[PDB]
């Protein structure tokens, strides 16, 4: 088989600056015929992948004039001109000169854009699910930048610790932000002995920690 | 114009055989292109599986070939993915695809012994200006689950998080939207969960507490 690399697992840049993505390939893709077989895709979060070059050099429809590829027979770049916030998500190059097709491993783009703090809400359970013995406290932070964040969850002043979950989700489309969720899990027996629930945010754009709370 | 879409179940039994449909929207299969199978694992790796030509004509990655089998049926335009013998390396995302141009959504598959689980969905009720509130979709098995908002209406300012397996051996995520604060006494907010494996629907109301 035809083994497709891509050596950055992901490439940092500034949003209108330009950016290169790069391939390679372990048997040339240019064939008997002057055409280079080397597809480029980007799959943003939640998507399916999609066809933006073609033969290695290219642009498919509907592409905007940003994208571009160069290289030689087995060495590859996708360039992209002036980076959007709408380029986040996962490029991947595929050889289509000799069945089986192969993709590289794909290279994240990472937009490095301006810190933002997060809003931050806090959700008690729900009567519907006190009522099966489990408690679920939400957390949550919106649309912060950068990714790095500390969530602490507080029970009638007594910092927790063990039993609770994160996720975060991946750089918006729209805003190159992250926003992440933390859920705290106790049984309804361990809910009801306390009074305030508290969520202690710590990041970047804070001056101070924010603290979301509520009485039980 | 063309569209392709895949089904079949989100679970398979180890040792057992995976079928999946792909169903072919204004395009007739017999007419020109290859109809691939493409799969991806969890940590994103993609792999081609095989392709039907136009033509009935088959080619199979080595990889699995003595497992796969790519069919067709053009009289419902449809393609199918058989995999026998399963394992736990089969569980990915499989798409189907009309050449590189055009690519199904996707559908999860994971090869387990455990059942289905529909979710249990509760609200998280806005505790101004904006507000935030949304629906917690606890303990399902397999993924995916979907969230949409007011029926598809609601697409501005929601954040679905990606699902964490708990230790219980089930899945949980929240769909978050931020929302008007003066809208909270009159619009209706209701969160619509579409879990496949289970053939469940669930709209829940958030309503503010
Ligand atoms: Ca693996």
């Amino acid at each position: 088989d035809i083994v497709m690399t891509q050596a950055a697992p992901s490439v940092p840049v500034t949003p209108g600056e330009s950016v290169s993505i790069s391939c390679r390939s372990s048997k040339s893709l240019l064939h008997s015929n002057g055409n280079t077989y080397l597809y480029w895709f980007l799959q943003r979060p939640g998507q399916s992948p999609q066809l933006l070059i073609h033969r290695m050099s290219n642009l498919a429809s509907g592409v905007p004039d940003r994208f571009s590829g160069s290289g030689s027979g087995t060495a590859f770049t996708l360039r992209i001109s002036r980076v959007e916030a709408e380029d986040v998500g996962v490029y991947y190059c595929m050889q289509h000169l000799e069945y089986p097709y192969t993709f590289g491993g794909g290279t994240r783009l990472e937009v490095k854009r301006t810190v933002a703090a997060p809003s931050v809400f806090i959700f008690p359970p729900s009567d519907e699910q006190l009522k099966s013995g489990t408690a679920s406290v939400v957390c949550l932070l919106n649309n912060f930048y950068p990714r790095e964040a500390k969530v602490q969850w507080k029970v009638d002043n007594a910092l927790q610790s063990g039993n609770s979950q994160e996720s975060v989700t991946e750089q918006d489309s729209k805003d190159s932000t992250y926003s992440l969720s933390s859920t705290l899990t106790l049984s309804k027996a361990d809910y009801e002995k306390h009074k305030v629930y508290a969520c202690e945010v710590t990041h970047q754009g804070l001056s101070s920690p924010v603290t979301k709370s509520f009485n039980r | 114009d063309v569209q392709l879409q895949e089904s079949g179940p989100g679970l398979v039994k180890p040792s057992q055989s995976l079928s999946l449909t792909c169903s072919v929207t204004d395009y007739s299969i017999t007419s020109g292109y290859y109809w691939n199978w493409i799969r991806q694992f969890p940590g994103n790796k993609l792999e081609w599986m095989g392709y039907i030509s136009y033509d009935g004509s088959n080619n199979y990655n080595p990889s699995l070939k003595n497992r796969i089998s790519i069919t067709r049926d053009p009289s419902k335009d449809q393609f199918f993915l058989n995999l026998n013998s399963v394992t736990t390396e089969d569980t990915a995302t499989y798409y189907c695809t009309r050449g590189s141009l055009v690519w199904g959504q996707g559908t999860l598959v994971t090869v387990s012994a455990a059942s289905t689980k529909g979710p249990s969905v509760f609200p998280l009720a806005p505790s101004g200006g904006t507000a935030a509130l949304g629906c917690l979709v606890k303990d399902y098995f397999p993924e995916p689950v979907t969230v949409s908002w007011n029926s598809g209406a609601l697409t501005s300012g929601v954040h679905t998080f990606p699902a964490v397996l708990q230790s219980s051996g089930l899945y949980s995520l929240s769909s978050v939207v931020t929302v008007p604060s003066s809208s909270l006494g009159t619009q209706t907010y209701i969160c619509n969960v579409n879990h496949k494996p289970s053939n469940t629907k669930v709209d829940k109301k958030v309503e503010p507490k």
